[PDB]
């Protein structure tokens, strides 16, 4: 004549802040680039375009 | 303190004993407590860290 009681629980890990898998959702997006402008006599210049 | 039992045999009789100055983590394999025990909190010292290898 005794009881136990004996719940449980599922939680998150303490490994997940360092790796997980995040799950994206893609839409159409910028696209860039980056030049390398050289004309006449000068010397190369470049930049984010 | 003292109060001894008007009763024959050791094996008519549970005792406990209850130890209140120092606390303990919640086991699996422990029997839970009375009423309300608290959530005080410990810290855990070897936390993963992201390194080289």
């Amino acid at each position: 004549e005794n009881t136990q009681m004996s719940e449980a629980y599922v939680e998150r890990s303490e490994e997940c802040s360092i790796d997980h898998a995040k799950a994206y959702k893609v839409h159409t997006g910028t696209v860039q680039a980056m030049v390398n402008i050289t004309y006449g006599s000068v010397s190369w210049r470049s930049a984010d375009v | 303190s003292d109060h001894t039992t008007t009763c024959t045999d050791v094996k008519q009789c549970r005792a406990y004993l209850i130890d209140n100055k120092k606390w303990v983590y919640n086991s699996g394999r422990l029997p839970r407590g009375e009423g309300d025990t608290f959530k005080g909190k410990l810290h855990v010292p070897f936390v993963p860290v992201k390194a080289k290898c």
